[PDB]
């Protein structure tokens, strides 16, 4: 891996919806799992949702088993969060993460795109 | 959701001194389970240690964890410039994911 | 993890490494057996291991209900598995019978094996030290041979059939089935002596063997290859099933052991090192049946590949030498037998009471419904006790071999082995199955296990099986009796009653599903929910 790169980011309303993308390159992306981890302004980091390889089987943090929906692109080598009921809270800034090992960690970390839902 | 907690917030710091950090679980995280992350200002974290005792491949061998069960630490022998930075510990064994409170080095 | 290796302790050596092992290398010319076996140990042996182990904690339920959740068409290799147990079952308890008789014997002043001056012994035996002071033989062979087997100059003479070896077996069925109702194991103090006593005693032998003034010899035919036979089929498929045999892989026991294991375990690394270790064990107890061998060859004068039987008798001649020559050899002669009857005790409980899980869970509407388990297990144990009398009649031994080379050996441990891998790897999906490994254990297998599934082992069964009916060969007791057609068409009946199970089981779903053949086809590929 060398390259992950989320876009998307932008300003929204309480209860409005918004997609954010992560692009991934220089790795064979369907080999391996990623994750979104959000970072507060505070700078605190919670984790949101985790996509498998091929997608089969699907996480979610408590705060956003209801309202976010994590989906990943294998032939486009792209991934994707969707958020259907923003809340005040929501506010941060979003990074996509590989994943893949669970007893490695998150190897790799993208840019990561801010987030607000002023 | 297994919370983790990490002591020291605020640490203030000479170069040259030694400085460890430590890690609390509130359930019981395997040795294997468990990383660590270094996030410089402005940066987006990167992956410190892995397995509590394996060193990424960015990390110089100045640093070191250690730690099982529900207590886990790292520490460094003799703080650089360089090592300047926010360090989460996180937890990969049982859903939801989760991260430390977090240690920002300001010196 | 010293309690982890404990727990390992009881199943990571067995009869399969302390009998099997030695008389498969010895009748395959010794070090030229090695090469196979080591190549169809990492080329399959572990990463199939492996594969079942995952399959069984994936499903978390029997080795038939699993093909069920990952390919309904192919769910024949569960019928298969069990059938191989169900064979396994009637032949692998005669070797307790065999250790039972030895032992009971063993309560005496003197080893009846030591010397030959009585009644069941013939005119031309000659004593080891003596006989190189013609076609003499060994008193230790001959007892084996006569006394304890009493052995019929062929299959096609049955003979009549020995009480006491009769009694054995029934005392050894009895055992197994108070244990299996009272659910009687090594769980308190007691697993340390039990896991512990074979391998103090396989140190001692092994000890002895290696001190013995002609241990070089054997041990120097026990390692130097002979290219000229891996010429011939036989070996490699010998040393191929010969792994899947140890393991206990191919039966459904592992599937069902890994349903009933404690969670958060690293299961890839408890896999090496149970292979690791049980291929370790049989490699070790090699160097004292072949140091034995060798001194055997010292002494009486004879070549090494001609002093012990070829066949499975071989324990039953090298380890009773051994105990001859230790101090007090009564008192080691009983450990030994006591040990060998624990070890094989042990895994006879495990693979019977595998197999009634295994067949209560095919009908719990009538078998599991209440009380009736028990009446299910003493019919078990009968019909198997009745089946096994046919091995204890004095031709029983020709029987006993041809039950060992096909009914849970040989072309159907490749046959199902092949179908596993081939299933997951192809029909099923290795990017599925490394994603169900990482849901469940957190890493993926990596290249060497994916890759072994995918190739290895499917080229591996299908090169063995196809070299084998090429240049096939009929098999053969001990190196000198041949079989007639009719048994080895029967033992060809044994391994075809498991290989069968996946067509019969294809054909029974794909005309028992609705719908044109295309979509019954697809209906039964796709894995369930
Ligand atoms: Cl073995």
């Amino acid at each position: 891996e060398v390259q992950l790169v989320e876009s998307g980011g932008g300003l929204v309303k309480p209860g409005g919806s918004l997609k954010l993308s992560c692009a991934a390159s220089g790795f064979t992306f369907s080999s391996y799992a990623m994750s979104w981890v959000r970072q507060s302004p505070e700078k605190r980091l919670e984790w949101v949702a985790e996509i498998s390889s091929g997608g089969r089987y699907i996480y979610y943090s408590d705060t956003v088993t209801g309202r976010f929906t994590i989906s990943r692109d294998n032939a486009r080598n792209i991934l994707h969060l969707e958020m259907s009921s923003l809340r005040s809270e929501d506010t941060a800034m979003y990074y996509c993460a590989r994943g893949e090992v669970r007893q490695r960690g998150f190897d790799y970390w993208g840019q990561g795109t801010t987030l607000t839902v002023s | 959701e297994n919370v983790l907690t990490q002591s020291p917030a605020i640490m203030s710091t000479s170069p040259g001194e030694k400085v460890t950090m430590t890690c609390r679980a509130s359930s019981s995280v395997g040795s294997s389970y468990l990383h660590w992350y270094q996030q410089k200002s402005g940066a987006s974290p990167k992956l410190w240690i892995y397995s509590t005792s394996n060193l990424a491949s960015g990390v110089p061998a100045r640093f070191s964890g250690s730690g099982s069960g529900t207590s886990y630490s790292l520490t460094i022998s003799s703080v650089e410039a360089e090592d300047a930075a926010t360090y989460y510990c996180q937890q990969f064994s049982g859903y939801p994911l989760t991260f430390g409170s977090g240690t920002k080095l300001e010196m | 993890k010293i309690d982890f290796v404990l727990s390992v302790a009881g199943g990571f050596v067995g009869l399969g490494n302390v009998w099997r092992f030695p008389y498969l290398c010895y009748k395959n010319g010794g070090g030229a057996f090695l090469i196979p076996y080591f190549i169809f140990l990492f080329g399959s042996g572990l990463p199939v291991f492996f594969l079942e182990i995952i399959i069984g904690q994936y499903t978390s339920e029997g080795g038939i209900t699993c093909w069920e959740k990952i390919c309904p068409l192919f769910s024949g290799i569960g019928y298969a598995s069990v059938v191989i147990v169900s064979l396994l079952n009637v032949y692998y308890i005669v070797i307790l019978a065999w250790a039972t008789y030895y032992l009971f014997q063993s309560f005496q002043k003197e080893l009846p094996w030591a010397h030959c001056n009585h009644s069941w012994n013939t005119p031309h035996c000659m004593e080891d030290t003596m006989r190189k002071n013609t076609n003499f033989t060994s008193p230790v062979i001959e007892f084996w041979e006569r006394n304890v087997l009493s052995l019929s100059p062929g299959i096609d003479h049955p003979g009549s059939l020995k009480w006491d070896l009769a009694l054995c077996l029934l005392l050894v069925w009895l055992v197994c089935f108070f244990c299996i109702w009272k659910g009687v194991r090594s769980t308190g103090k007691v697993v340390y002596f039990t896991a512990t006593f074979p391998f103090a005693m396989l140190l001692v032998l092994l000890v002895r063997g290696l001190t013995l003034p002609g241990a070089g010899a054997g041990i120097k035919f026990y390692l130097y290859p002979d290219i000229t036979r891996l010429e011939d089929p036989q070996v490699w498929i010998d040393a191929g099933t010969q792994i899947f045999f140890s393991y206990a892989i191919c039966l459904g026991a592992m599937t069902s052991l890994g349903s009933y294991n404690k969670y958060h375990n690293n299961v890839y690394r408890d896999c090496m090192l149970l292979g690791c270790l049980n291929s370790g064990t049989s490699f070790v107890s090699g160097f004292a049946i072949f140091s034995i061998l060798g001194f055997m060859a010292q002494e009486q004068g004879v070549d090494i590949a001609d002093v012990a039987e070829s066949g499975p008798g071989l324990a039953f001649i090298a380890y009773p030498k051994a105990v001859t020559m230790m101090p007090l050899p009564t008192f080691w002669s009983i450990l030994f037998f006591i040990m060998l009857l624990l070890l094989g005790l042990d895994s006879q409980f495990v693979e019977v009471e595998g197999q009634i899980t295994s067949l209560v869970d095919l009908y719990p509407s009538f078998l599991r419904k209440g009380y009736r388990r028990e009446i299910f297990i003493a019919f078990v144990c009968s019909i198997s006790y009745l089946l096994g009398l046919t091995m204890v009649t004095e031709g029983g031994m020709y029987v006993f071999q041809l039950f060992d080379y096909y009914a849970a050996s040989g072309v159907c441990l490749l046959w199902v082995a092949f179908f596993e891998c081939f299933v997951i790897a192809w029909i099923y999906g290795g990017n599925r199955f490394s994603e169900d490994i990482r849901d469940m254990i957190g890493f993926p297998p990596g290249p060497w296990m994916k890759y072994s599934w995918a190739v290895i082992t499917p080229v591996l069964c299908v090169g063995c099986f196809i070299f084998s009916l090429v240049k096939y060969v009929p098999l053969t007791y001990n190196k000198t009796y041949v079989y007639p057609n009719w048994a080895i068409g029967l033992g060809w009946s044994l391994a075809l009653s498991s290989m069968l199970c996946v067509p019969l089981v294809i054909v029974i779903r794909l005309c028992q599903t609705e719908g044109p053949f295309l979509v019954r086809v697809k209906y039964l590929l796709t894995p369930r929910e």
